[PDB]
């Protein structure tokens, strides 16, 4: 019977429990380790039409209009498609988005909203705890560890100490196994944020760990009678129902959300020459106008092979995502909507 | 029972010794050997353990021998002195023998068959002979142990010999002699007695974790620390900690791969070809092929080391990472660090003394652990003060020197580096000196033997061309021979600079001299360049071609024709009229060469070496019609 367990087995054992005071220990005797179903409510899905939309409204309704970042966690849920080249050579699945805006919009509940949805996923604030929060103690793992082939979310990413900072680097950029999606949240580095700075200089972090991201939202909370009415009465009518204010909408419960992205998973699209020659057409025509952009310094980061693979990662969480076979080109033009969505913020 | 009959066994051994061959490859082995053996003044054999699989009969001994390794040991001690005695008086070829009769002698094969690994043995497998490797790192003073107890009679002087067997001391009761037998006047007198030596080395073991190693006589003191080491013993675990008594320790491909080599070595695209294979993810960077590339490669090694190191200037989104990660992998194994999470002890190590050992142990560093091979240093832009004050001694003489509270000692580094570093700031601006983009000390930039300047420029037909070639490779030479060439080149060629090569390096060094930063740092990678070459090109002496391609390198690596002389700033686009008038006076004098020559035309092949010491200049004059 031996070699029959191992460390970290959930295992069902059966053996001889045995022996003025005894202690006690007990021989192994056994040794054990621990879809049309779901089909039919993907049809039902299928049915009602609109999945890409009603996935990202289904997402957290008890909180604001964030449509198009809630997108984007939609595709970060689903992830992208892993792609070793050969060689060793790697291509990373995950997809890394980051949530700035000034304290007290609880932007914070979306981070544990994703947690609550993903099957896989790690919450963390701050500096890791204790320190023994990242990398491995005499060896217990930390959160990157934990969070492997899942999703981690951090909140005031910004006040991480170097230590910290520098482990989340090599994952960002190796995956070691610490498999992960970084789902980032951070207040602005001087308590409120000034949209004529800098996003580098309203930030502690700098662009070496920015530029690792595929999609960079930021939230500005600008003071404005017509956007807070409605937010404040969708969040009153919140606190008074245990339902968003939309209840013409009837949102898709977290196990089916669960289940379609794990359906999902198992697809894997491919791209065709079309939409290959209309990727290279597309960042060649982005690249070459984000010239400008960068030059007016009023933008979050010049057009570089991020953009050519955060696309391609993108599209082909979008064409996985509608459990497309192969990609197409409204993924692509759908990517490409959500990258240029998220400057617009930069300018409010 | 025992597998080993003590004379089937013996029978056996003495077919094999007398008949092996391998298959001048026909000559027998030990046929030869015996003769030398006698002659030797030796105390042991180290039995070529690698005929036993050579060979039929023996691999069936070894599967019975597998349990059994001390008893045909044992008998062969005999046989040795036997067959040293036959050989000497019985065949009467010598006389030398009454030393070699009285002493006693070992045999220790050394290249069994290595088992399963450590790990996946079993407690049956515990005495077993077994096969392991791994790396030497702590070694223990010399442990002397009882083999022949000294006892005098403590009323009458009498004295007895006695010797131990299997770890028993017997006391005898009463003194021997007639008279007197008083009862215990045996005594013990602890200085008469003899010992024999006892050492415990520590191994690094991987299995085909660290493990205890354990030897005894000769054997001690023969493995060091960062010994290279193959173990041949016995897997011993008893009443339960996991060691190995070493039996013997070894301090350490087909001709079709040969025939492989040679195609890769033989075909002109060589070095494009190792371009287009290296780095499939990687688009073109030719240079950046050739730089690293020539890293692995390395220079010579003389009693001055070829430990090339290379910075990597690009800007920060070319692809980098992509590379060193991979680079990691396909290098023989050696250490991925990054500057910002590494520290002078992360890096050197952590010494201290030992109670029991009483002499300085170390943890060895990242930097130490790639003694011999490659490491990876990224985010060098980040390293701390003190962690960069080590590179100085380590970059100059591949030691560290550590004087401390109760500890003063030097150690060995010697790796190769990779280091890449962003600019300062979002992007390199070329508005400034190049020596300002980069946040490194005048003293640590100029110790590296090459600088990498990668930039990324918005064009439009570039982007195409990059773009295509990523787009379609995620749809639906290999490593092993990569590898298998590199180590193949380390292996063998030794290339030595010969006078002609030598020569040229004075004007190409002098030429950057007077352009000035040229230190004479970047002489030495005149040399370790030229060697990593020839190397590639598995040439046995370093070629004037590789001593000018290195140069151009070095020249392109750092793109001096694209940098200002002036203040070291870089051209942005790195029809002109130094062009016109060149064209000019080249055709012009092409109009006179080609007529004043005793003939209407001559080949184009003996006139540009005519002139050169051209085809576009030619073929303006053929649509003239001159
Ligand atoms: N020439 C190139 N070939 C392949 N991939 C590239 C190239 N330039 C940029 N990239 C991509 O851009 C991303 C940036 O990675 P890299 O430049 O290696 O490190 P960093 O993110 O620190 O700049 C990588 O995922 C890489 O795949
Ligand atoms: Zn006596």
């Amino acid at each position: 019977l031996v070699r029959s367990l191992s460390p970290g087995d959930i295992v069902d054992v059966t053996g001889i429990f045995l022996p003025l005071l005894t202690e006690t220990y007990l021989e192994a005797q056994f040794v054990r380790q621990h879809t049309s179903d779901v089909e039919e409510r993907v049809m039902e899905l299928i049915t009602s039409g609109d999945v890409y939309n009603r996935l990202a409204k289904s997402i957290a309704p008890e909180i604001y209009g964030n449509l198009d970042v809630k997108k984007a966690l939609l595709l970060l849920l689903v992830g992208g498609v892993d792609k070793r080249v050969g060689d060793g050579m790697k291509i990373r699945g995950d997809i890394n988005v980051c949530l700035m805006g000034d304290p007290g919009v609880a932007k914070s509940q979306l981070l544990k909203a994703i947690c609550k949805i993903s099957p896989r996923g790690v919450y963390t604030t701050g500096k890791g705890s204790s320190g023994v929060g990242l990398t491995a103690a005499v060896l217990e793992g930390g959160a990157l560890v934990l969070a492997d082939n899942g999703i981690c979310c951090i909140d005031e990413f910004d006040k991480m100490d170097e230590s910290d900072r520098t482990a989340i680097h090599e994952v960002m950029e190796q995956q070691t196994n610490a498999r992960t999606s970084i789902l980032a949240a951070a207040n602005p580095l001087y308590g409120r944020y000034n949209p004529r700075l800098s996003p580098l200089d309203n930030i502690n972090l700098p662009a070496a760990l920015l530029s690792r991201f595929d999609i960079l939202f930021l939230m500005l909370d600008i003071p404005s009678r017509d956007d807070d009415e409605k937010l404040a009465e969708h969040v009153t009518y919140v606190h008074m129902h245990n339902k968003q204010p939309d209840l013409d909408f009837t949102p898709v419960e977290p196990s089916k959300m669960r289940e379609y992205i794990a359906y999902a998973k198992t697809k894997r699209p491919v791209m065709s020459e079309a939409v290959n020659d209309y990727v290279v057409q597309a960042y060649i025509r982005l690249r070459q106008d984000s010239k400008r952009e960068m030059d007016s310094k009023f933008s979050f980061g010049q057009a570089t092979p991020r953009t050519l693979l955060g696309i391609i990662r993108l599209s082909q969480a979008l064409a996985k995502l509608r459990l497309a076979d192969m990609v197409d080109i409204d993924d692509v033009e759908e990517a490409l909507r959500l990258v240029r969505v998220s400057k617009e913020s930069l300018y409010q | 029972g025992t597998n080993v009959s003590i004379q089937e066994c013996t029978t056996n051994f003495r077919n094999f010794l007398m008949s092996f061959k391998y298959k001048t490859d026909e000559e027998l082995y030990y046929i030869k050997q015996l003769n030398e053996m006698r002659e030797l003044g030796t105390s042991n054999l180290n039995l070529d353990a690698r005929n036993l699989l050579a060979y039929k009969q023996t691999e069936d001994l070894y599967h019975q021998l597998l349990n059994y390794p001390q008893e045909v040991i044992s008998i062969m001690d005999q046989t040795i002195k036997d067959c040293m005695v036959s050989l000497i008086v019985d065949n009467n070829l010598d006389y030398d023998l009454d030393e070699i009769e009285t002493k006693f002698y070992k045999v220790r094969p050394y290249n069994v068959g290595s088992c399963k690994g450590m790990r996946e043995l079993n407690p049956n497998d515990i005495d077993k002979l077994i096969n392991l490797k791994g790396l030497v790192l702590r070694s223990t003073p010399v442990i002397p142990d009882m083999k022949v107890a000294f006892f005098k009679c403590n009323v009458c002087d009498h004295t007895m010999a006695v010797e131990i067997d299997r770890g028993v001391i017997q006391e005898p009761a009463r003194c021997e002699r007639i008279d007197c037998n008083e009862p215990n006047s045996m005594s013990l007198i602890h200085n008469r007695c003899s010992f024999a030596d006892k050492q415990v080395i520590k191994l690094q073991e991987t299995p085909d974790h660290s493990i205890s190693l354990c030897v005894y006589d000769e054997l001690v003191d023969s493995c060091r620390a960062g010994d290279r080491i193959e173990v041949t013993g016995t897997f011993r675990s008893i009443p339960y900690k996991t060691y190995v008594d070493v039996v013997h320790v070894k301090k350490v491909i087909t001709d079709q791969d040969l025939a492989k080599i040679r195609e890769v070595a033989a075909r002109e695209d060589l070095y494009s070809l190792l371009a287009r294979s290296i780095a499939p993810s990687i688009y073109e960077l030719e240079d950046v092929k050739k730089g690293i590339l020539l890293q692995l490669f390395g220079g010579t090694n003389k009693t001055y080391r070829g430990d090339i190191n290379i910075l990597l200037c690009g800007d920060p989104s070319t692809s980098k990472s992509q590379i060193l990660q991979y680079v990691h992998k396909i290098t023989p194994r050696g250490v991925y660090t990054s500057g910002k999470g590494s520290s002078a002890v992360g890096l050197t190590a952590y010494i201290t003394r030992d109670v029991d050992t009483k002499q300085l142990v170390l943890e060895s560093g990242a930097l130490v652990l790639s003694d011999g091979g490659v490491c990876c240093i990224d985010e060098f832009d980040k390293m701390s003060d003190s962690t960069r004050s080590v590179l100085h001694e380590v970059m100059e003489q591949q030691t560290i020197s550590i004087a401390k509270a109760g500890i003063i000692t030097t150690l060995n580094a010697r790796s190769s580096i990779l280091a890449s570093a962003n600019p300062i700031g979002s992007r390199y601006n070329p508005n400034l000196p190049v020596t300002e983009n980069i946040d490194l000390p005048p003293p640590l930039l100029s110790r590296f033997d090459l600088v990498y300047l990668v930039l990324d420029k918005v064009d439009e037909k570039n982007d195409r061309e990059l773009a295509k070639h990523l787009t379609n490779l995620y749809l639906e030479l290999p490593v092993e021979f990569l590898t298998m060439y590199i180590s193949y080149a380390k292996e063998h060629i030794h290339p030595i600079i010969t006078e002609a090569a030598k020569t040229e390096l004075v004007r190409a060094y002098v030429g950057m001299r007077k352009m000035g930063t040229a230190t004479t740092r970047q002489l030495e990678s005149m040399i370790r360049l030229a060697e990593a070459h020839a190397k590639m090109k598995l040439k046995n002496v370093v070629e004037l071609e590789d001593v000018q391609e290195a140069v151009r390198l070095i020249r392109s690596a750092i793109k001096d024709y694209a940098t200002d002389p002036k203040t070291g700033k870089i051209d942005m686009n790195l029809k002109s009229v130094i062009q016109r008038k060149l064209q000019e006076d080249l055709s012009r004098e092409i109009m006179n060469v080609l007529k004043d020559q005793a003939s209407d035309s001559m080949s184009f092949n003996e006139l540009i070496k005519q002139i050169n010491e051209i085809q576009e200049a030619l073929s303006r004059l053929q649509q003239e019609d001159k």
